[PDB]
């Protein structure tokens, strides 16, 4: 009849006491209105910790390490102040929302340096730090993989981490002040507004240090991966296109604005389905001529953000390529191309194949000339394509074939979106001739990735982010995992497999060849009348009795009741179930730009463009470009941070519960708290068992070392050897088992009297032996020296 | 090379160099022990004998390394570290010499208990025999 945690719709969980029982529900009476009675299943109750204000440093120090404890706790800790926590080696980090004193000072810096993960209170100079570590001794490059939502404190982070590196680690190059100059340029081009997050980086980012033999820092390198190409062309309402887009609308000069032909942003296709509103505040919004700005944005007002605005953000963006050596020529080469792909958008088509209509003629002027294309190539190569006459070895002829008006406009994209992203390319590559090296020996690197995510309605990007997210948690979970097995054998604990449920089947279901969702995807594409139904059923005709495949019928929500087997499907992700909606998965799934339009964009008159580039689906593209990273990752030693927000607000001191709880889920710390249940959850250090419980015990035991009083205390308490290992560091417990014994040092003080009166003999024998072997260990060390 | 027994005895006797419990004995926690017990050797013999062991690198002993970085008169010696003045006989009061340069923690009536219970024939100090005697349970 103890307290147990019980769900609650916005602290995540609430405390109770469970009064009645039910099939597969508990009935839960709270502590704070004690008769409002309600239902919970019995898989969201869990046990509580008794001592509501303790707080641990470390979570496998709580007596029960699941949801609730783990939530509470850092709760506790971030009332405090105290905003780093870990799990084990892993990192939670609760962003502050104001500037927190001495913690990121360099006599702080300094202080963390050597020291291992548990010897200092948790802090992200620890995790960098045993990253260099291992990496010095180990001579292996090294991944610090941080999770979170946009604007979770996770840009802050990435810079602690450099900062600690440089600072600790290099020799007066500050390549990390290098780094963050050039943010607002990367950010122009990788990051956009989504309907959560107005700053959402939409590239998977991987900043590296990299180290010569001596392990010093020689200097830094993005990598860049998946950047979100169908968000080129397309957005849904409440999001926009690239920042890039935006600021040069609003911020250009008259002078440029009338040499790239631009105007207010619901001109374009490109921008024009999303939200095509600025970032800006009363001042900023006096600086944009009216004739930049969409009638929504005269009718609704300025978008609000307390960092974001685009006519700023535009001018602080050429700042930032002044800084990394661009001049004004090339400044002008980026925007050109910019406005080349804005207007490339507005080109229709007419049934005549089909043909370029005749409204559209000045897009396709404005296009040719910034693109470097004559009028007429163009407007032939996006209404044809070349082909062979023959596909198998024989002599072939070069035939001109036209193109339907859906084929026109899928080149027409297709070719924008590869523009785009070589530009891209280009962009990030310029970044990195600001800290160049011809040589390292290895690594440490960030990763920021766009995390699991879901909402009512979940499309082809959504699967795609979540598929990445699939296999990111199987590279956190075996890397857990062995960790875990690791620090057993370490501490001498003997035999001991965990039980470890892996997610592949998941991963198989989307990805395995010729039978996984993205190659039946691929498949729907080759038949005659290609069909997002006949591609859904196929989906589940195939994997009928997939334990991660359902009907959206079977869904534990309403919404998703009406919606037929054919119009959708879910997948039971490792944080949580998924329901797609597949409408227009066919459509997303093509991309290709046909060679003929392409090869005349390699040979522009403009040079700029020329550079920049100098048959497979979006799925299998994003596959193999995602296997790319995990190649990287799989090559290095791997640390783990998982960055949380505590409120959508950007407020301090506001603990928002069920937020923070859902960002615990979604980020894969949940299922990595299930995993290690199957190991020893729980686990405290001689020195906190001794502060714990040496009140109860005789001055004689009070006064032994917490190593021997712990031995002292497991051995007179005749402890199951199953259940509870006592290691080299620490005591550790099977699930349950350290409350457990916590409960036999409270609930009979006449047993334990007695139980320790009998362990006298051992205990004084233990106490010879321990000295005896001592000098003999000391006696040995001197013959040693002696050889 | 080592018995069951004797790896779980070391380990025991590893925690006593290891007096902060990060499970790892440095170089300054491995000359705080053999000093205390009587004895000088110097920071360039600690230091080469730890890296001639040192297999993972890390400039530290982890408790595998300490077993292979370690024959009656080593016992014999081990002995005569406790008896001071080598009467071949350890009293209460030279115990607890042994016992506060180690840094170990009690009083005079538990230093006597300690003797006493593994003093065989109750003379009131402890022999060579019946030391042996202890170190072998
Ligand atoms: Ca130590
Ligand atoms: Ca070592
Ligand atoms: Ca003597
Ligand atoms: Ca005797």
């Amino acid at each position: 009849g103890k307290p147990v945690w019980a769900p609650h719709p916005t602290d995540g969980f609430q405390v109770g006491n469970i009064v009645d029982i039910g099939p597969d529900s508990l009935t839960i009476e709270p502590l704070n209105q004690k008769g409002k009675t309600f239902l919970a299943l019995i898989n969201q109750v869990f046990p509580a910790e008794e001592d509501s204000k303790k707080d641990v440093e470390d979570n496998c120090s709580l007596m029960y390490l699941n949801e609730a404890t783990l939530l509470h706790n850092i709760k506790v800790r971030y009332s405090k102040d105290r905003i780093y926590t870990y799990v084990a080696n892993i990192l939670i980090a609760v962003n502050p929302y104001f500037d927190i004193p001495k913690i990121y000072s360099s006599e702080t810096i300094k202080s963390y340096q050597g020291k291992s993960l548990g010897t200092m209170p948790p802090h992200v100079f620890a995790i960098a730090d045993k990253a260099f570590r291992d990496m010095k001794v180990l001579k292996l490059s090294q991944s610090i993989i941080v999770s979170g939502e946009s604007g979770a404190g996770k840009t802050e982070n990435t810079k602690f981490v450099l900062r600690y590196l440089t600072e600790s680690y290099g020799t007066g190059q500050d390549i990390d002040d290098r780094i963050v100059e050039a943010n607002p340029l990367l950010e122009a081009f990788g990051n956009a507004k989504t309907v959560r997050n107005n700053n959402s980086s939409r590239f998977g980012k991987f900043v590296e240090i990299h180290f010569n033999e001596k392990s010093s820092v020689v200097g830094g390198f993005v990598s860049h991966y998946l950047l979100e190409k169908s968000r080129i062309c397309v957005q849904g309402k409440e999001e926009r296109n690239y920042h890039i887009f935006y600021r040069l609308c609003a911020g250009a000069s008259e002078d440029i604005r009338e040499r790239l032909h631009l105007s207010s942003p619901d001109n374009f296709r490109y921008l024009n389905r999303g939200c095509t509103r600025y970032f800006a505040n009363k001042e900023t919004d006096k600086q944009i001529l009216q004739n930049r700005k969409s009638p929504e944005y005269l009718k609704a007002g300025s978008l609000k953000d307390p960092l974001l605005d685009d006519h700023g953000d535009f001018i602080r963006m050429c700042t930032a390529m002044k800084k990394i050596g661009l001049d004004d020529e090339e400044k002008l080469d980026l925007f050109r191309v910019v406005a080349g792909v804005l207007h490339l958008g507005n080109i229709d088509f007419e049934e005549a194949g089909c043909n370029l209509k005749n409204k559209s003629t000045q897009a396709l002027e404005y296009c040719a000339e910034l693109l470097g294309l004559d009028q007429d190539d163009l407007r032939v190569s996006l209404t044809t394509r070349v082909m062979l006459t023959t596909a198998g070895g024989a002599k072939g002829t070069v035939i001109k074939v036209p193109l339907k008006v859906e084929q026109a406009n899928n080149a027409r994209d297709a070719l924008a979106k590869t523009v785009y992203s070589h530009l891209f390319d280009h962009v990030v590559n310029r970044v990195n001739q600001c800290f160049p090296f011809e040589t390292s020996s290895y690594f440490i690197g960030v990763l920021d990735i766009a995390g699991f995510e879901y909402f009512e309605h979940n499309s082809f990007e959504q699967f795609c982010i979540n598929y990445c997210n699939e296999k990111l948690q199987q590279f956190f979970n075996e890397r857990i995992l062995k960790e875990e097995q690791e620090l057993y054998q370490k501490e001498g604990l003997g035999v001991n497999e965990v039980h470890y449920v892996d997610n592949q089947d998941c991963i198989d279901l989307i990805e395995a060849r010729l039978v996984g969702i993205l190659d039946i995807l691929d498949e729907e594409n080759r038949l005659p009348q290609p069909s997002d139904q006949h591609f859904t059923s196929a989906v589940h005709q195939k994997h009928k009795d997939h334990f991660r495949l359902s009907i959206p019928r079977k869904s534990k929500l309403a919404i998703h009741r009406n919606i037929r087997d054919d119009e959708g499907f879910i997948i039971r992700h490792f944080a949580g179930a998924v329901c797609y909606e597949t409408t227009q998965f066919v459509e997303k799934n093509n991309d290709a730009l046909h060679m003929s339009l392409e090869s005349l964009i390699c040979e522009s008159r403009d040079k700029f463009i020329r550079e920049l580039f100098e048959f497979i689906s979006v799925g299998n593209k994003f596959k193999t470009q995602l296997n790319l990273l995990l190649d990287k990752l799989r090559s290095t030693g791997a640390s783990f941070i998982r960055c949380i927000k505590p409120n959508l607000k950007m407020t301090s001191h506001h603990f928002e519960g069920a937020q923070i709880l859902s960002q615990l889920q979604c980020s894969g710390m949940v299922s990595v708290l299930d995993l290690m249940q199957g190991g020893f959850p729980s686990r405290a250090s001689f020195h906190e068992l001794y502060n714990m419980y040496k009140k109860y015990m005789p001055d004689k035991l009070a006064r032994l070392d917490p190593r021997l009083f712990c031995k002292a205390l497991f051995k007179a308490l005749g402890l199951n050897e199953i259940d509870y290992k006592f290691g080299l560091t620490k005591v550790f417990f099977r699930p349950g088992k350290f409350a457990e014994f916590d409960q036999i040092m409270k609930s009979d003080p006449d047993h334990l009297a007695e139980l320790v009166k009998r362990v006298n003999h051992w205990l004084i024998c233990s106490r010879w032996k321990k000295v005896q072997w001592c000098s003999l260990s000391v006696i040995k060390l001197k013959n040693k020296i002696k050889y | 090379q080592l018995t069951e027994e004797q790896i779980a005895e070391f380990k025991e006797a590893f925690s006593l160099f290891d007096k902060d419990g990060d499970g790892t004995i440095t170089t300054k926690e491995l000359g705080t022990v053999m000093r205390s017990l009587g004895q000088n050797p110097t920071e360039a013999e600690l230091q080469d004998m730890i890296n001639e062991v040192d297999a993972d690198g890390n400039g530290t002993i982890d408790f595998p390394e300490f077993l292979t970085m370690m024959s009656e008169e080593e016992i014999r010696e081990a002995f005569r570290v406790f008896d001071k003045d080598g009467n071949g006989f350890i009293s209460a009061a030279e115990l607890r010499h042994v016992m506060t340069n180690l840094g170990e923690k009690l009083t005079d009536e538990e230093v006597d208990e300690m003797i006493r219970e593994a003093d065989i024939d109750g003379d009131g100090q402890v022999n060579y025999e019946e030391f042996v005697t202890m170190m072998t349970s």
